[PDB]
RNA sequence: AGGGAAACAACCCAGACCGCCAGCUAAGGUCCCAAAGUUGUGGUUAAGUGGUAAACGAUGUGGGAAGGCUUAGACAGCUA
RNA sequence: UGUCGGCUCAUCACAUCCUGGGGCUGAAGCCGGUCCCAAGGGUAUGGCUGUUCGCCAUUUAAAGUGGUACGCGAGCUGGG
RNA sequence: CUGAAAGCAUCUAAGCGGGAAACUUGCCUCAAGAUGAGAUCUCACUGGGAACUUGAUUCCCCUGAAGGGCCGUCGAAGAC
């Protein structure tokens, strides 16, 4: 339970409403999180943060952690957004990014086009990197996902889309 | 048959059938299951106060 | 779909085209359909507009029917047909004719099939025959076996036997409207069409088309 | 002295309105089954119908326990070789909410012509409203 | 994936985890030390 | 023979002289079919287990008796 | 309670032969091996033999395995 | 994907996704005997008397419409 007993430390900039369970984060350069919780669940404002359970219960007492970790990433998110990084390896992979288009042609007979929904924005700095943005974990890290599904990594060569990160195992041709 | 007939009637006064046939036995009270029947059908009045004196004897 | 005409097959012919292919055709001939009752969802449910067309003698049009074809100034024809239209607007006098249809442009034709009395499986189901010599006893086109032994030890529901190959209605897919002839009412398809010479036909867009 | 019986020509009904709303499946059905039957009245002879009429409003909400909601199973034959046909709780609710209940009640009832004149008297809805109002049925707390 | 009826740890990295009420070993590792059933 | 075990010679209860629109019990039972507790108190199970199974496998969960490290910094992470 | 094989007509199981979706590979590609999910539809013609089977010849995307009185003679045959 | 119980990890416990010829529709046909017998448009019929066991009653006279059938000529409809 080490994580539901640490603190959120809301940064300087943010403004917390709390009407009822339902709960809100507001911030800069985007704003507006909002969810509710389990009604087997404490939240105790101050000048920071706390959570409790109001049972004993086992269900009570994991998702006391699952709501920690989800308002600290609704707090980081208003004031830090989120980022993910993609790269392309192998030859004739490039990826432009167009306003709410994101082209991608990775050796298809057709090249594709992926949409990216409100909030997220990417921009690719190189034509072999993308730079997926937004405020929220599960949606920039399902998109940055979405984009990786159309050519996962081979172990041959490495050809297809990684994330920045991630270790891709290796081998030879017998 | 009598006793699915004086289910029904003893449930309207608020009481069981077995919770019934407890108190009954309890007080002194040994009229059959073919005359309680009958009063539960026509004379309701009467089943009324059999009723009241079976919970009465605290069963 | 949803919407179309009411005619006669007339029969087949052939046009030849400039570059000598022959396109088999049959004629269709639509005489103006005239539009009979509007039906919409805040009267009846669903939604659809009834037509009629032809002619018919004032003595087979009874009481109730020749009252039901002057509310609207139509005048009696032979058959009452409905089209269960999708979002359309047509009142009650209106004409719909051939002019709905273009060259291309696949339709659907629904006809009622020339009728074969009492057929058996072979016509029917296109069944086999035994064999017609080593032996065989007043055994040649019959059916055979129709079941198993004690195990379910019944016939199964839906069995192919023998029994009238149907006049029933089918609707044959996907036909090239070759030609219309607004002038002269006509509306020649490329194919067959279901039924036999004078019979009535639907006939309406394509269901499926697509490609 | 006879034993009373009832005479299918004077006997006493009443309307009701249940409200489907929250109830188990299974515990609301049994009490609808008893009132059907006149087991809740001293005149109920078990060869008459003088059961009440029940009338179930909101019959979508109804719910079940555990994981029945997506496990529990319909099952029924057409006749044809191969026939077999299924449908679970969950999709029901969003096909035919109507055919939950009155399914449940059916299989609690006898059967026989009796027992098909007591379902006679039962009307399930989906909406908050039945078009029964000329009967004025009364308020039945499960 | 290996389908048997006792699944267990290969090697350091395996992880028996239970999803779905099903008992699975999943390794960073070698990709060939996946198991289900068990 | 009768009641129960769905139906079910050989299992459980019990041995039919006749009649009754009287009462008490056995085996088995008491939400509806279908007579009788949606009875009361303290726990277990989430598997529809209950309502078919073996070697063997598993951080499913309840209870109990003891152990090894640990503010001279324990166990996981992270930096050499 | 008519017993092998052939013919006609079928119906179901999945322990899947082809087509469909996947994990691992001693998977470079084209091919494969093995396991998992899947029963919608398909799934040879002949030479020899009474043969089921089998072996051959040439095809096919493939020429599945079984239950049904080793399905089927008040439906046929009659080679054994 | 996000995520704890179990500072890590983890597709799951709360929450959110992708996914097959199998399943429900989409295509074609039958279909209110679906006794739960549905709906729409239009058409027809607007007289007396008596007996009562006193209203979903019985009889007498007059009047029988909308329509249906018999009959005849037949049909790419058909054993009848
Ligand atoms: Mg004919
Ligand atoms: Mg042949
Ligand atoms: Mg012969
Ligand atoms: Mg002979
Ligand atoms: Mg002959
Ligand atoms: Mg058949
Ligand atoms: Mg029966
Ligand atoms: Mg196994
Ligand atoms: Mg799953
Ligand atoms: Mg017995
Ligand atoms: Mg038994
Ligand atoms: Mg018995
Ligand atoms: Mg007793
Ligand atoms: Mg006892
Ligand atoms: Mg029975
Ligand atoms: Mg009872
Ligand atoms: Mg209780
Ligand atoms: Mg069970
Ligand atoms: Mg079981
Ligand atoms: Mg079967
Ligand atoms: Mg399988
Ligand atoms: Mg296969
Ligand atoms: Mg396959
Ligand atoms: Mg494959
Ligand atoms: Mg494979
Ligand atoms: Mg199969
Ligand atoms: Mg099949
Ligand atoms: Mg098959
Ligand atoms: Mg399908
Ligand atoms: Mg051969
Ligand atoms: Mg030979
Ligand atoms: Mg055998
Ligand atoms: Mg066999
Ligand atoms: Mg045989
Ligand atoms: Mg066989
Ligand atoms: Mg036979
Ligand atoms: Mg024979
Ligand atoms: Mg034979
Ligand atoms: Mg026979
Ligand atoms: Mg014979
Ligand atoms: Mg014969
Ligand atoms: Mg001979
Ligand atoms: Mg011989
Ligand atoms: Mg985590
Ligand atoms: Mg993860
Ligand atoms: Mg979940
Ligand atoms: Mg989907
Ligand atoms: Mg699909
Ligand atoms: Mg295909
Ligand atoms: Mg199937
Ligand atoms: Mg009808
Ligand atoms: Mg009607
Ligand atoms: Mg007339
Ligand atoms: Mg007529
Ligand atoms: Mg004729
Ligand atoms: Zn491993």
């Amino acid at each position: 339970s080490r994580v539901a007993k640490n603190p959120v430390k809301l940064p300087a900039g943010v403004e917390i409403k709390l009407a009822g369970q339902q709960l809100s984060i507001k911030g800069a350069k985007g704003a507006l999180e909002l969810k509710v919780h389990p009604s087997v669940e404490v939240i105790q404002d101050s000048g920071e943060l706390r959570f409790a359970a109001r049972n004993g219960d086992q269900q009570t007492r994991a998702m006391a952690g699952t709501t920690r970790a989800l308002v600290n990433n609704m707090v980081v998110g208003v004031s830090q957004g989120f980022e993910r990084k993609l790269q392309l390896v192998g030859v004739g992979y490039k990826a432009q990014a167009k306003g709410q288009v994101l082209s991608l042609s990775l050796g298809f007979s057709h090249p594709v086009d992926y949409e990216l929904p409100a909030g997220i924005v990417a921009e690719t700095p190189s034509q072999t990197d993308i730079l997926i943005k937004g405020i929220d974990k599960q949606l920039v890290g399902q998109v940055a996902a979405e984009i990786r599904d159309f050519r996962p990594p081979e172990p041959y060569k490495g050809k297809g889309v990684r994330y920045a990160d991630e270790v891709v195992r290796r081998k030879e041709a017998k | 048959l009598w006793i699915a007939r004086i289910n029904a009637g003893a449930r309207q006064n608020g009481l069981s059938y077995s919770r019934l046939i407890a108190g009954l036995k309890k007080a002194a009270i040994e009229i059959d299951r073919k005359v309680l029947a009958d009063l539960a059908v026509n004379e309701k009045a009467a089943f009324t106060a059999i009723v009241e004196k079976a919970k009465a004897s605290l069963a | 779909m949803t919407i179309g005409v009411v005619g006669r097959k007339c029969g087949m012919t052939r046009i030849f085209t400039e570059e000598g292919v022959s396109i088999p055709v049959t004629v269709i001939e639509v005489e103006p359909n005239r539009v009979t009752q509007f039906k919409t969802e805040e009267t009846d449910g669903y939604r659809a507009v009834q037509v009629t067309a032809g002619e018919r003698r004032a003595s087979r049009v009874t009481k109730a029917q020749a009252g039901h074809f002057a509310k609207a100034n139509v005048a009696a024809g032979r058959g009452v047909w409905e089209f269960r239209l999708g979002e359309e607007q047509y009142a009650a006098g209106d004409q719909i004719t051939v002019d709905l249809f273009q060259a291309g442009q696949m339709v659907d034709v629904t006809g009622e099939s020339k009728g074969k009395g009492f057929a058996g499986t072979i016509k029917r189901w296109n069944f086999r025959g035994q064999d017609n010599t080593h032996g065989n006893s007043v055994s040649h086109r019959v059916p055979g076996s129709i079941g198993q032994c004690q195990t379910p030890g019944r016939v199964f529901k839906g069995k192919k036997m023998s029994g009238h190959l149907g006049a029933e209605r089918v609707t044959v897919q996907s036909l090239e409207i070759v030609r219309v002839d607004a002038e002269r009412n006509l509306l020649l398809v490329k194919g067959a069409v279901p039924g036999a010479t004078g019979g009535d036909v639907i006939v309406r867009p394509a269901a499926k088309a697509r490609g | 002295m006879k034993t009373y019986t009832a005479k299918p020509e004077t006997v006493q009904r009443d309307w009701f309105v249940v409200d489907a709303a929250g109830q188990t499946l299974g515990r609301l059905a049994t009490e609808i089954a008893r009132r059907l039957r006149g087991k809740h009245k001293p005149e109920y002879t078990p060869h008459v119908d003088t059961g009440d009429y029940i009338v179930v409003i909101n019959a979508e909400q109804v719910r079940v326990t555990g994981a029945k909601t997506t496990d529990k199973m319909y099952y029924h034959h057409s006749g044809f070789p191969g026939g077999i046909k299924s449908i679970n709780f969950e999709k029901l609710i969003a096909k035919a909410p109507e055919r939950v209940i009155e399914t449940a009640v059916k299989g609690m009832l006898p059967k026989n012509p009796l027992g098909r004149d007591m379902y006679r008297k039962l009307k399930v809805y989906k909406g908050a409203s039945h078009p029964h109002t000329a009967q004025q049925p009364q308020e039945l707390k499960i | 994936m290996k389908v048997r009826a006792s699944v267990k740890k290969l090697c350091r990295n395996c992880k028996i985890i239970r999803r779905d009420g099903i008992v699975r070993v999943i390794c960073s590792a070698e990709p060939r030390h996946k198991q289900r059933q068990g």
